[PDB]
Protein backbone atom coordinates (compact mmCIF):
# COMPACT_ATOMS: atom_id res chain seq x y z
CA UNK A 1 0.00 0.00 0.00
CA UNK A 2 0.97 3.42 -0.16
CA UNK A 3 -0.44 7.17 0.91
CA UNK A 4 -2.42 9.12 -1.26
CA UNK A 5 -0.72 12.36 -2.50
CA UNK A 6 -1.59 15.63 -1.53
CA UNK A 7 -5.26 16.57 -3.26
CA UNK A 8 -5.90 19.67 -5.49
CA UNK A 9 -7.02 22.16 -2.85
CA UNK A 10 -9.96 24.34 -3.64
CA UNK A 11 -9.56 28.27 -4.50
CA UNK A 12 -11.31 30.98 -3.00
CA UNK A 13 -13.97 32.24 -5.95
CA UNK A 14 -12.93 35.57 -7.76
CA UNK A 15 -15.65 37.35 -5.51
CA UNK A 16 -18.70 39.79 -7.26
CA UNK A 17 -17.69 42.89 -8.82
CA UNK A 18 -19.69 45.72 -8.05
CA UNK A 19 -20.37 49.41 -9.79
CA UNK A 20 -20.50 51.91 -7.26
CA UNK A 21 -23.27 54.00 -8.61
CA UNK A 22 -26.35 56.56 -7.69
CA UNK A 23 -30.07 55.22 -8.16
CA UNK A 24 -33.84 56.44 -8.48
CA UNK A 25 -36.01 53.80 -8.04
CA UNK A 26 -39.25 55.04 -9.84
CA UNK A 27 -43.18 53.21 -9.22
CA UNK A 28 -45.94 53.28 -11.20
CA UNK A 29 -48.03 56.29 -10.44
CA UNK A 30 -51.27 55.52 -8.73
CA UNK A 31 -51.74 59.40 -7.54
CA UNK A 32 -54.81 61.27 -9.55
CA UNK A 33 -53.33 64.65 -11.02
CA UNK A 34 -54.39 67.71 -8.67
CA UNK A 35 -55.30 71.08 -9.81
CA UNK A 36 -57.35 74.19 -8.72
CA UNK A 37 -60.74 74.80 -10.43
CA UNK A 38 -63.56 77.40 -9.27
CA UNK A 39 -67.25 76.91 -9.84
CA UNK A 40 -70.22 79.77 -10.55
CA UNK A 41 -73.27 78.55 -10.14
CA UNK A 42 -76.43 79.70 -8.93
CA UNK A 43 -78.96 78.15 -6.42
CA UNK A 44 -82.15 78.66 -7.79
CA UNK A 45 -85.18 78.09 -5.77
CA UNK A 46 -89.02 78.12 -6.46
CA UNK A 47 -91.18 77.74 -3.49
CA UNK A 48 -94.82 77.11 -3.66
CA UNK A 49 -96.23 78.02 -0.33
CA UNK B 1 11.91 -3.45 -12.68
CA UNK B 2 9.90 0.34 -12.60
CA UNK B 3 6.07 0.78 -12.18
CA UNK B 4 3.54 3.66 -12.01
CA UNK B 5 2.45 4.20 -8.72
CA UNK B 6 -1.00 3.61 -9.96
CA UNK B 7 0.24 -0.03 -9.83
CA UNK B 8 0.22 0.36 -5.85
CA UNK B 9 -2.85 0.35 -4.19
CA UNK B 10 -3.55 3.82 -2.44
CA UNK B 11 -5.15 4.12 1.24
CA UNK B 12 -5.65 7.80 2.77
CA UNK B 13 -4.36 9.91 5.60
CA UNK B 14 -6.62 12.33 4.59
CA UNK B 15 -10.01 12.90 6.98
CA UNK B 16 -12.93 13.87 4.03
CA UNK B 17 -15.33 16.61 4.35
CA UNK B 18 -18.21 17.31 1.91
CA UNK B 19 -19.12 21.47 1.29
CA UNK B 20 -21.18 22.33 -0.77
CA UNK B 21 -22.26 26.32 -1.64
CA UNK B 22 -25.74 27.59 -1.20
CA UNK B 23 -27.12 28.02 -4.44
CA UNK B 24 -28.47 30.62 -5.91
CA UNK B 25 -32.63 31.43 -5.06
CA UNK B 26 -34.70 34.02 -6.92
CA UNK B 27 -37.67 35.39 -5.03
CA UNK B 28 -40.59 36.11 -7.64
CA UNK B 29 -43.06 38.92 -6.80
CA UNK B 30 -46.05 36.96 -4.65
CA UNK B 31 -49.18 38.84 -3.51
CA UNK B 32 -52.21 37.17 -2.05
CA UNK B 33 -54.60 39.67 -3.83
CA UNK B 34 -53.19 42.58 -5.61
CA UNK B 35 -54.67 46.29 -5.07
CA UNK B 36 -56.62 45.78 -8.43
CA UNK B 37 -58.74 42.69 -6.63
CA UNK B 38 -58.89 44.29 -2.77
CA UNK B 39 -60.18 47.51 -4.52
CA UNK B 40 -62.74 45.40 -7.02
CA UNK B 41 -63.93 43.29 -3.65
CA UNK B 42 -66.32 46.18 -3.12
CA UNK B 43 -69.72 45.93 -4.06
CA UNK B 44 -70.36 49.64 -5.74
CA UNK B 45 -67.91 51.81 -6.28
CA UNK B 46 -69.00 55.45 -5.96
CA UNK B 47 -66.19 56.92 -8.37
CA UNK B 48 -67.71 54.55 -11.10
Amino acid sequence: VQFEQPRRCPTRPEGQNYTEGIAVVFKENIAPYKFKATMYYKDVTVSQV
Amino acid sequence: HQLSRADVTTVSTFIDLNITMLEDHEFVPLEVYTRHEIKDSGLLDYTE
